[PDB]
């Protein structure tokens, strides 16, 4: 807010602040642009399809196991256990100390329908393959939908079926090491835990400038109005007015640079979900280390987590060529 | 005005305990939230109320002139108590007792009724509720329609192959440059 | 249909329209701080020099010339943010015209919705507009599928496509168009037994 | 032909020369801005 932050409960600043012109209309317009850009980013990252697909009742998937990633019906929330581990590690009661005009607006998409979008993308990427992002959805069984991901790598599809059971438990146990690796180290969500910290540090330190003197005799306005007369109080308070508006401008400029960074990350995330989920990208070291087969998206607090099911050769052997 | 302190908050009872010499309470973010009454040494509590943004949910000017005033975050069991002269800086003192209100997560909106259909969103509001203009013309509020729940006939033996195609021409628009300006 | 589509709604050219309104409204806001008081006695320059002390007038004009320069300093900072945003799209536009136009891109959902065929560039004021000719399927039918086949005690895998049964006789067809053919050794390759 | 292509003309490696010069006169102007009075008596702090 313009007047509430700088000269809250001060009517006599109203003629003193509005004479500066249309300065903070630009500030409100910039923050409204950031606020609608966040909703635009959330809309264009997740909502790649408009039909909300549903999982089948029976959960047999050709010998594989996807129990951890599909939503659990036993919980009151329609989330998966991986979101249950991901939600507790992200930390922040911190909004009650924001009585100085800093009102955190809620997102347009609430936290439940984002999980519905991720469930729809998962139900697309297991039952339909890649064809549901390029027209009408064509359902396909999973032991044959995997057989057309080796064929875009360089190995023919004669190794998936005849080694089906051996590739089943090798994948399912590969899920299990994800369960404790997030809780093994605190740096696993370090790409997100800093981000909520970046608004934790900046919003807190925005408060301490109005607690500071800023070259004036007092940080509060009532006592300098009391003991010293208004005919020479404007020369005392112009420093505080200019310093507070300069600090607000600096905070908004840092917010614009951070929002440009988040925009550059969000376009990349949209590209990743556009080709590492809805197809099979041929670019090396783009959808995980090594050869890339498919990926699964997972929701996160103010972010996203990709599970790239990559491919790595091993146990080389020497031979003589011509 | 307690012992030379300035503030215009409410005075309630808090469960926090002071030391016999520690007189004035504080918090992390350097705010005044607790004082001691000289006459009686009971523990007090200070918090201000209330402030928030005001939005005008309106259709186009040529369509109609009716409004839907929104109140951001404020619990509206409080604003009909606050119907008083020299208390409401917005001019409409009679609007606090108006049409039927509907309570959202971001605060209730006054001037629009609620419907429980699944319609597309025209004017987004927040937290899964938004408004539109519908027919007897009034502003409504409803829940997001994320599309029809399309089913998948998945099995372990079923392929789906198209037999036809439609070539379409989709148009996308990208900026390239900007008006050059020298000062 | 495009010539009716581009004039039916104003949202078709809203992106280039928003580009020219941000640069227009930046200068409309910019001139308005020239009449701003900035806590001084006047906005006209000669009123300060009319009656005040000339050492005090230079102090008075110091707080006014810094206020006018800070409005210009804010403006240069705001254009630098906007110049980096367009450059992120201009390098995307050069990426589009060097892949979608001068070739066929196998990136899914990059050069158009669905499978992409070619494109056309057109010139617009302060930008570019494309005509992404794509290829999108239509009405479909569902069949019964087996992952393999075995005839002489030996499994056979398709050379391309997938086996499709209509109910009585099997067929092999392409993966993105219904085109059934009879099963032939030219259409399949053998790998191991069928157990 | 690469060595004669880059070694003869000096415009081959300008894309790093402007990078190492963008952080060269920025520092020089930052030093030079101490000379400005900023509406004060003098540009040095000890004598006032
Ligand atoms: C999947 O794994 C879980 C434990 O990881 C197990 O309880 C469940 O029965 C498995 N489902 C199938 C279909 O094998
Ligand atoms: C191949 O042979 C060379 C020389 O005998 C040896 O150095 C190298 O380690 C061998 N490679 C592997 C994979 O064993
Ligand atoms: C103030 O006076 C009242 C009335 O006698 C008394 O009850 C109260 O305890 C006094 N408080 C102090 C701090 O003296
Ligand atoms: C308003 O206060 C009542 C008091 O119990 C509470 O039930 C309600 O949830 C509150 N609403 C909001 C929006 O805070
Ligand atoms: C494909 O669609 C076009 C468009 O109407 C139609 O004319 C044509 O007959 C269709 N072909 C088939 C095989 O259905
Ligand atoms: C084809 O799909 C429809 C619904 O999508 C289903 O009712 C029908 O049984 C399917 N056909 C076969 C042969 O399974
Ligand atoms: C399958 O196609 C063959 C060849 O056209 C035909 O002879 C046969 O009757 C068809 N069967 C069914 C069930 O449609």
């Amino acid at each position: 807010d313009c007047t509430m932050y700088i000269c809250g409960d001060s009517t006599e600043c109203s003629n003193l602040l509005l004479q500066y012109g249309s300065f903070c209309t630009q500030l409100k317009r910039a923050l409204t642009g950031i606020a609608v850009e966040q909703d635009k980013n959330t809309q264009e990252v997740f909502a790649q399809v408009k039909q909300i697909y549903k999982t089948p009742p029976i959960k047999y998937f050709g010998g594989f196991n996807f129990s951890q990633i599909l939503p659990d019906p036993s919980k009151p929330s329609k989330r998966s256990p991986i979101e249950d581990l991901l939600f507790n590690k992200v930390t922040l009661l911190i909004c009650a100390q924001k009585f100085k005009g800093l009102t955190v607006l809620p997102p347009l998409l609430t936290d439940e329908m984002i999980a519905q979008y991720t469930s729809a993308l998962l139900a697309g990427t297991i039952t339909s393959g890649w064809t549901f992002g390029a027209g009408p959805a064509l359902q396909i069984p999973f032991p044959m939908q995997m057989a057309y991901r080796f064929n875009g790598i360089g190995v023919t599809q004669n190794v998936l079926y005849e080694n089906q059971k051996l590739i089943a438990n090798q994948f399912n146990s590969a899920i299990g090491k994800i369960q404790d690796s997030l809780s093994s180290t605190p740096s696993a969500l370090g790409k997100l835990q800093d981000v909520v910290n970046h608004n934790a540090q900046a919003l807190n330190t925005l408060v301490k400038q109005l607690s500071s003197k800023f070259g004036a005799i007092s940080s509060v306005l009532n006592d300098i109005f009391s003991r010293l007369d208004p005919p020479e109080a404007e020369v005392q308070i112009d420093r505080l007015i200019t310093g507070r508006l300069q600090s607000l401008q600096t905070y908004v400029t840092q917010q614009l640079i951070r929002a440009a960074e988040i925009r550059a990350s969000a376009n990349l995330a949209a590209t990743k979900m556009s080709e590492c989920v809805l197809g099979q990208s041929k670019r090396v070291d783009f959808c995980g280390k090594g050869y890339h087969l498919m990926s699964f998206p997972q929701s996160a607090p103010h972010g996203v987590v990709f599970l790239h099911v990559t491919y790595v050769p091993a146990q080389e052997k020497n031979f003589t060529t011509a | 005005n307690f012992n030379g302190l300035k503030g215009t908050g409410v005075l309630t009872e808090s469960n926090k305990k002071f030391l016999p010499f520690q007189q004035f309470g504080r918090d992390i973010a350097d705010t005044t939230d607790a004082v001691r009454d000289p006459q009686t040494l009971e523990i007090l509590d200070i918090t201000p109320c209330s402030f928030g943004g005001v939005s005008v949910i309106t259709p186009g000017t040529n369509t109609s002139n009716q409004v839907a005033v929104l109140y951001q975050g404020v619990n509206c069991t409080e604003v009909p108590v606050a119907i008083h002269a020299d208390q409401l800086t917005p001019t409409w003192r009679v609007y606090s007792t108006g049409s039927n209100v509907f309570q959202t997560r971001a605060g209730c909106l006054i001037g629009a009724e609620y419907v429980n259909n699944s319609y597309e969103c025209d004017i987004p509001i927040g937290a899964g509720i938004c408004a539109s203009y519908q027919t007897s013309q009034s502003i409504i509020a409803y829940t997001m329609s994320l599309g029809a729940e399309n089913s998948v006939a998945y099995s372990n033996n079923s392929i789906a192959i198209p037999t036809n195609f439609t070539i379409s021409v989709t148009t996308e628009i990208l900026p390239v440059s900007m008006t050059k300006t020298s000062v | 249909k495009i010539q009716d589509s581009l004039s039916s709604t104003p949202s078709a050219l809203g992106k280039l329209q928003d580009v020219v309104n941000h640069n227009a409204q930046a200068l409309n806001t910019l001139v308005k701080q020239l009449s701003s008081k900035f806590g001084a006695i006047s906005s006209v320059l000669n009123d300060i020099f009319s009656r005040l002390d000339p050492p005090e007038a230079e102090v008075q004009i110091d707080r006014l010339i810094t206020g006018r320069l800070q409005s210009l300093q804010t403006y240069v900072t705001q254009q630098l943010i906007r110049a980096a945003e367009i450059r992120a799209s201009a390098n995307l536009a050069a990426t589009k015209m060097s892949e979608c136009v001068l070739g066929q891109s196998k990136r899914v959902d990059f050069c158009g919705k669905g499978y992409h065929l070619m494109s056309f560039p057109q010139s617009a004021p302060h930008g570019v507009v494309f005509l992404h000719v794509t290829y999108v399927p239509a009405q479909e039918k569902n069949f019964t599928t087996a992952p393999a086949i075995c005839h002489d005690g030996k499994a056979h895998f398709p050379r391309e496509g997938v086996f499709v049964s209509n109910g009585t006789h099997w067929f092999v067809t392409q993966r993105n168009f219904y085109e059934p053919q009879i099963i032939t050794t030219d259409n399949t390759f053998v790998s191991g037994n069928c157990d």
